Order: C-alpha cells, then sequence, then structure tokens
RNA sequence: GGCCGCAAGGUUAAAACUCAAAUGAAUUGACGGGGGCCCGCACAAGCGGUGGAGCAUGUGGUUUAAUUCGAUGCAACGCGAAGAACCUUACCUGGUCUUGACAUCCACGGAAGUUUUCAGAGAUGAGAAUGUGCCUUCGGGAACCGUGAGACAGGUGCUGCAUGGCUGUCGUCAGCUCGUGUUGUGAAAUGUUGGGUUAAGUCCCGCAACGAGCGCAACCCUUAUCCUUUGUUGCCAGCGGUCCGGCCGGGAACUCAAAGGAGACUGCCAGUGAUAAACUGGAGGAAGGUGGGGAUGACGUCAAGUCAUCAUGGCCCUUACGACCAGGGCUACACACGUGCUACAAUGGCGCAUACAAAGAGAAGCGACCUCGCGAGAGCAAGCGGACCUCAUAAAGUGCGUCGUAGUCCGGAUUGGAGUCUGCAACUCGACUCCAUGAAGUCGGAAUCGCUAGUAAUCGUGGAUCAGAAUGCCACGGUGAAUACGU
C-alpha cells in the first residue's frame, strides 16, 4: 500500500523544522506566502552551486535566511558582490530588513537531496539508469552510512510500458521513530516523459 | 484555473477597494430611520448605478499556489493539498499530526 | 467465542429491599437508559401485589417465578441435511433468566391502563397459575417430551 | 488526502500555543530600561504592560 | 477384395484430404461438492434497526435551448462539493473585440480624484481640475495610461491503454526474501520443515545448514495513582469584618493549571512441564500479565481512481475549441434504487417551577445591561485580541395538576393571509416568525444491517466551509443495559 513521510512523522521527536516564527491568524498567511517566494527565486538563481536546505527566520521587524550549501565560494563569489545582490532582492521582496546567512555541507555524498539531483543530472543526459544508481548507493556506503535506498520509476530507457526499479543497502529501519532517516525526491525532464526518483539514508538511532 | 479568473479576481477586489466609503455612506442613509422619505428613495436608485464588482460579497475565495475554488482554509491561505504538501515538508511552523 | 473465557459482571442490590434478583429485573425492564422510571414501575407494582395476597412483596415474587422456571428445551440439530429437535437440560441461571424475560414479554401484551397495573395483574395471574407466560413453559415442555426419542 | 473521490482516507493535525505570565512589582528607572533593552529568540511573543 | 462363421461378427489390410504439432516423466503455483490443525460480531446466545408512510439528499431514466464534467460489484450512489439566487460556472440564447482579459521585447505621446448623454451591459461620445517625484553635464521615464506590427500569449480541448505525484483494496492479515555452503543432468530444493508454546516466522529444543534484511514487538501522543516547584485572571480549612456574596484584610493548606520526576518487569509465592520455553492460581498495589484508546500499512495484486488541483510526452484550435456582457439552466418529473430525519403514542402529550457538564470560537468580529414589539427582531450603547468580557439558559431528570385508549389534547405533509433579516437584487430558487388549515400512518411481504462495556440504545452542546443558507461531515459530555453453553 502507500507509506507515511519520513520527515514529516518524525518531525518534534528527532527532525527539526524548516521555519521558525509566531504569528497571530492575521499575518499567518501572508507569512507564508513570502517564505513561499522567498524559496522560489534562490532556487532559481542558484541552481549550480548545489543547495540543499533553506533556512527562515522571523525575528521582530526582520528576516533572516541560512543557505545549506557544499559550494559556498561559488555563492559568496568576490569579496561578497554577490551574496549582496542577493541580500538586496530578497529585502525587495519580503518588504522589510534582511540578512544571510552561509552554511557548509562537508559530505556531499551523505545528503538526499543533492544525491537526487546528480541521478537526475545524469539521467538528463542519457546515462544507463542502472550505473547511476549502483554509483550512487557504492558512494554511500563507502564513506560511512550504515544503509542507504534508491528508487526510480517512469519509461525507463525509452520504454513504451512504464515501470520502477529499486536497490537497497545495509539497515533501514522505518518504523522505529528515532531512528535518524534522511528524505528527498527530484523530478527529471526527457524526451518520453517525467521520471521520478526517491532516496533513503540510515545514520543512526538517536 | 485558468489566467482569465484570476484578472477576474484582481479586478474584483480593486474596484471593492476603491469605491468602500460611498457605500458606507448610501448604506447609512437607507438604514437609519427617521429621514426624508425622499432622500431614501434617491439613495436606492443611486446605490445600483455602481458598478457590481464593487460589492465584496461577488469575491470568492481562491488557493494563492494554485487557484482552486474548493477546499480553503482561511489560517493557512491554501487549499487542503498544498497544506499536506507544506506540512510534511516542514514549512508552516508548530504544525504535526495529533492523536488523542 | 473460540478461545475465550469471561468472567461475571458484578451487579448492585436493590435500594429499597436488598436483593439482586430483583436489580436483574428492573435491568430487565428498563428501556433507552432510564432506569428510575423502571424502579418505580416495579415498586408501585410489588406494593399493589402484595395487597392482593397479604405477604410480603419477595415472597409473592418468588411464589410467581416458581409458576413459570422452565427445566428441559430444545435445540437445533443439522448435520444430515435434515432439522432435529434435540432435548437438554436447562441450568438454573437461564432458568431464572428466561422466566423474568417471558413474564416482562406477556405483560407488555395486556390491555390494561398503565404499565404499572399490567405487570401486577401478569403476577398474580402467574401465581394462579394461568396467562400467557405458564402457557409458554407449557408449550416448551410438550416441545421437549415429543422428543425425547433424539436425547 | 486523495485528489479525487475517496471521503474516508483523512488526516488530522494540531498546532499548540504555550502561554507564560510573570509580575514585577517594584519597577525602577534602571530595570526599566533594562527590560526594554533586551534581544531574546526569534519564536518568542513578548508583551510588556505597565 | 480374399478366407472363416447359422447369425452377431472375426482375421489380413490401403488411399485422397488435413494440421505443426500430438506425446512421456518430473518442477513451482492455483483449485477440489479430498484429509488434518487454528483464527475473525463468521455462526450460535441477545438488544436495537432498514424494506411499508410523509419529508431531506445522491444516482438511473425520461424530458429540455441547456438540463456542465467526473465516480459504477464488495472497493460508485449525504462521493470530488468543508456549503449553485448574481458571482462560483466550466452549459444555453442573444449582444460585442482580434498581439488580445493575463507576460517579455521595439517606438509614438502622456498619468488619478468628479460628472454629463446613449446602451440591458459590455462599450461609445462632451466636459471641467491637475503638472509627481528626479545625476537633467538636458541623453533620466525607472513607477504607469493610451496605440501600431510581430516574434508571441491563450485552451476546465483528446488519450489515467504514453507518464510523475497522491490515494483505494486484499489486510494490522503474518508473512516475503537474500549471501555463503550442500543436494539434483535440470526446472528447483534446504534454510522457512519437525516436538512444544504465543496476539505474532513470538520464544525454546532438535535438525546440512550457518548467518542477515524488510515486516511483528519496543522508542511517539492521550487516559487512571502519587511528590517538588509557581500561585493570577484560577482556589477558601483554619483566623476576623458584615451591607450575605470569596464580597474586603488575608492564607499557600485542598481543587485546578503545566514543567521535572516515581510506578508494572511474569518482578515475588505455590503447582504443572523435557533438570526447558511457557501455562493455571495467590499476595501486595490506583492499576497484572498487550491495563484502555490512537498514530504507524511489508514483497506485491486489480493496464483499479485521478491529463478538471498541479506538473508533463504526443496530437488538435488560433478574427476561434481563445476574450467581455445581461438574462436562463445545473432546483425539470409518468417512473426504479441507495443513504438519512420525523412518527404511528400513557415507559406518553400539554401547564406550572426546580438540580447536575465537557469541549470550542471571537476586530469589515463576539454584541451584555436598559427601552420598544405577542414574536422573528429594532434603538442607544459597556466590556474583550481573552483561566478576566461575549456567544451561553444544557436536555433527558425530579415535584405538583390534567388528559383516559379515541385517528384522540397522538402526528405535523400540504395550502391561504400578514411580516422580519442578509444582500446592488430573494419571480424561477433563501432562512426564520405570527394567525388559520390539520394529509398519509394503528409497528411494516420475500430479502437484509450494526454492536462483546462506559459498548449498543436514548438526551442535549460546539466547530470548518460561510454576506445569507445542515436532517450532511468532524468533535464533546449526561443516563446507561442484555447475552456468549459452544465451533
Amino acid at each position: 500500500g502507500q507509506k507515511v513521510h519520513p520527515n514529516g512523522i518524525r518531525l518534534g521527536i528527532v527532525k527539526p523544522w524548516n521555519s521558525t516564527w509566531f504569528a497571530n491568524t492575521k499575518e499567518f498567511a501572508d507569512n507564508l506566502d513570502s517564505d513561499f517566494k522567498v524559496r522560489q527565486y534562490l532556487t532559481k538563481e542558484l541552481a549550480k552551486a548545489s543547495v540543499s536546505r533553506i533556512v527562515i527566520e522571523r525575528p521582530a521587524k526582520s528576516i533572516r535566511v541560512t543557505i545549506h550549501t557544499a559550494r559556498p565560494g561559488i555563492v559568496i563569489g568576490k569579496k561578497g558582490e554577490d551574496v549582496e545582490k542577493l541580500r538586496k532582492v530578497v529585502a525587495d521582496i519580503a518588504g522589510v530588513p534582511a540578512q544571510i546567512n552561509i552554511a557548509e555541507v562537508r559530505k556531499p555524498e551523505l545528503d538526499a537531496k543533492l544525491v537526487a539531483d546528480s541521478i537526475t543530472s545524469q539521467l538528463e543526459r542519457r546515462v544507463m539508469f542502472r550505473r547511476a544508481m549502483k554509483r550512487a548507493v557504492q558512494n554511500a556506503m563507502r564513506l560511512g552510512a550504515k544503509g542507504i535506498k534508491v528508487e526510480v520509476s517512469g519509461r525507463l530507457g525509452g520504454a513504451e510500458i512504464a515501470r520502477t526499479e529499486w536497490y537497497r543497502e545495509g539497515r533501514v529501519p522505518l518504523h522505529t521513530l528515532r531512528a535518524d532517516i534522511d528524505y528527498n525526491t527530484s523530478e527529471a525532464h526527457t524526451t518520453y516523459g517525467v521520471i521520478g526518483v526517491k532516496v533513503w539514508i540510515f545514520k543512526g538511532e538517536i | 484555473a485558468k489566467q482569465s479568473m484570476k484578472a477576474r479576481e484582481v479586478k474584483r477586489v480593486a474596484l471593492a477597494d476603491k469605491y468602500f466609503a460611498k457605500r458606507a455612506e448610501l448604506k447609512a442613509i437607507i438604514s437609519d430611520v427617521n429621514a426624508s422619505d425622499e432622500d431614501r428613495w434617491n439613495a436606492v436608485l443611486k446605490l445600483q448605478t455602481l458598478p457590481r464588482d464593487s460589492s465584496p460579497s461577488r469575491q470568492r475565495n481562491r488557493c494563492r499556489q494554485t487557484g482552486r475554488p474548493h477546499g480553503f482554509l482561511r489560517k493557512f491561505g491554501l487549499s487542503r493539498i498544498k497544506v499536506r504538501e507544506a506540512a510534511m515538508r516542514g514549512e508552516i511552523p508548530g504544525l504535526k499530526k495529533a492523536s488523542w | 467465542p473460540r478461545r475465550r473465557v469471561i468472567g461475571q459482571r458484578k451487579i448492585l442490590p436493590d435500594p429499597k429491599f436488598g436483593s439482586e434478583l430483583l436489580a436483574k429485573f428492573v435491568n430487565i425492564l428498563m428501556v433507552d437508559g432510564k432506569k428510575s422510571t423502571a424502579e418505580s414501575i416495579v415498586y408501585s407494582a410489588l406494593e399493589t401485589l402484595a395487597q392482593r395476597s397479604g405477604k410480603s412483596e419477595l415472597e409473592a415474587f418468588e411464589v410467581a417465578l416458581e409458576n413459570v422456571r422452565p427445566t428441559v428445551e430444545v435445540k437445533s440439530r443439522r448435520v444430515g441435511g435434515s432439522t432435529y429437535q434435540v432435548p437438554v437440560e436447562v441450568r438454573p441461571v437461564r432458568r431464572n433468566a428466561l422466566a423474568m424475560r417471558w413474564i416482562v414479554e406477556a405483560a407488555r401484551k395486556r390491555g390494561d391502563k398503565s404499565m404499572a397495573l399490567r405487570l401486577a395483574n401478569e403476577l398474580s395471574d402467574a401465581a394462579e397459575n394461568k396467562g400467557t407466560a405458564v402457557k409458554k413453559r407449557e408449550d416448551v415442555h410438550r416441545m421437549a417430551e415429543a422428543n425425547k426419542a433424539f436425547a | 488526502i486523495s485528489p479525487h473521490v475517496n471521503k474516508d482516507a483523512r488526516d488530522q493535525y494540531e498546532i499548540r500555543t504555550h502561554l507564560r505570565l510573570v509580575d514585577i512589582v517594584e519597577p525602577t528607572e534602571k530595570t526599566v530600561d533594562a527590560l526594554m533593552r533586551l534581544d531574546l529568540a526569534a519564536g518568542v511573543d513578548v508583551q510588556i504592560s505597565l
């Protein structure tokens, strides 16, 4: 049958939130809309910088945004000339003072969003999907994970009938609520239609 | 939704913001007791010459991301599908699955 | 059930007298969770019944029950494609239960004015060996007797 | 939770709001200035009444 | 055709034509009106309903200018809709525009408040007032109103038999598989089978197997018993005032509020059992053997549902399958079916007056006290972004009277007259109030549904959607049963 969302079911037990502010009923909807627009703009601008997470906070009467990336140099640029433009445009969108901070990802092969993005990028340049999936699994198990799973669905290889395939290694206990599971997805647009990708990574019990 | 329906909504909100005070004045006249009985008649005849789209009751709530006219929640400004997607991704502060 | 054992629920005694048989009677008479109404009916009936016979309410009640309790009944069995009636013995708890159910069912079918009056009349008739409850006991015993070949 | 018909199959969610009250009985100029000159976390709402 | 036989028949024994197979032995499943063992409101033991009446609401059909599209055995039919008078709206009749109602480009001039005539309106024409900022090195045009041309915009149009994402169901059932080793020419097998036991592929012992993974259980929420912290807006045993009332001085004990801790594990006793795993009973304890209720859905099955939430490959239309506007339709009515509400009465109807809850919502909002109206309501006006004010008075119950088995002092369909409120506007097509009227129906044929305990049955209260429109959906408490020998 159908499965529950790992991140969602784990919120508050072992997983944190991606947004943190208090509001009343006459500010809630507008705050959500502003956050949506900020994330949209940043994700379009930084599509070649390996972004994985955008965290937003609203203290007092300002907005401060933290970006999680594996290539901080590309984002910062020459003495901040690029972060400055980003800050200006973000402040314009939000309508209040703005601030931007940058955080580094040490191991990009143990991050679920980045792995899915890499697989999708390979699929769009006519690479063999078994090859891509196997490489992802091997890299993750070599750099120290306790378990990984990868799944791909669609018109694989150009076929007429759609299909789904998956691979697994190690432990991936999805009914244990104290287990730390990272989960994310991605999509590919090819000449035959859309193809979908899901990734699970297990890191230990807390 | 089509791109024309959202335009319709934008136009409605604009006109209703434009003509707010005049309608309040005329309705106050009509409702108030002990009036000339001719001012009342003239006010009724004048309230119906303003644009129809200036009445706040011609507006319909729509999801801010898709335009859906059904299944709307006021606290969030979205429909049920988008509410669930955001909630599972972790983008709505304080919200989580409940049992009791 | 298949693999179960069920214990016995506890029943509080009556407030006026001190019997659990009377509490069970009130329960069998109640409808829709309205216990006060049923209690009023039962007490009025017992009062109007003790005057008619110059003895205690509990004594009259026991005399009425002893004429409606059954001893044997028939169950239905079908293994060879035909239905047979098989006589079996009744046990005391079921004896009391059946007698109470039959008495109340008969009382509800009368044509007097109020439920208390109908109940009093039925109890007096049972003490005298008359009425639908006694007729029911007789029919059950007749059916049990006609099928002794299948014991 | 389905894009179409099925009428059972629902999800149920909650939001909890926690609240606290503190009373200061004998204020002074320094205390009030210190209180007004403070900054706290980014998910807490503070209201001061005189 | 020959030979033999009384006959029935026996024996020797072809061709034309036609098909790409027919066959033997073993392997993994499925099935059996084959056998063995075990489970489930599956039967049995019980309580209350649907199927007949009137009304609400969905579907089939039929009608219509249109009655917009989708869901169809269990797993469609109070379903997408958590709310169709205009709008929503995707449908019909009529009136109108062609780079466009919604974007990016080039270049030719200039902008928003009021107010007059014709239009059903869309949209055409007349007027009056105004000169924003801002390196003007004059090139700013940022901001935002017109018009001209062409790259373009636009589509709730088709294919869920081209797809991503999301969901139903077998089923909260206990199963589904891999690595190395060994057996067989092989498809495959063992492990996972066997003796016990469990809610459980749960645990123990044996055994050519030795190990591991996804599922089972536990970690998460809520409910029941204690103690340490802090006591306002919540609480009053003791102490003292009297206008009687937690009202005032006070108190921090108790109810309660919400943060840290304690507690339940076959842990202790006796018996049974393979010197086992476990089972039956007992003490203490608020609670005993999964204490009660949630969330949590394995590998897979049905080319199951959704291109009309959204996104997307391939087709298809561009002075039209794309825009705008006023009226109508989605509410029709010989008929068939599903899900509900109200009844057919004395365990009751009507009148008087009097106890006891829980959980929620509230600034274009919730609307007290007081005055007017028979009533739906109206006028004037405090308080509250709330353990403080408002919605807001629980009902079944209890005491006292009356009605006396009647189509009634039971039931409340239908229809006439007079009104209120929301809203530009209640004819088609809203809810509610007063006076009058007072239909079917006296417990429901063959079929058929739910429930094992604070459950069924019965009584009231709140919210989402929402200008206004619940007998539906989602939540809360009060009274409170019957029965389970057995497979």
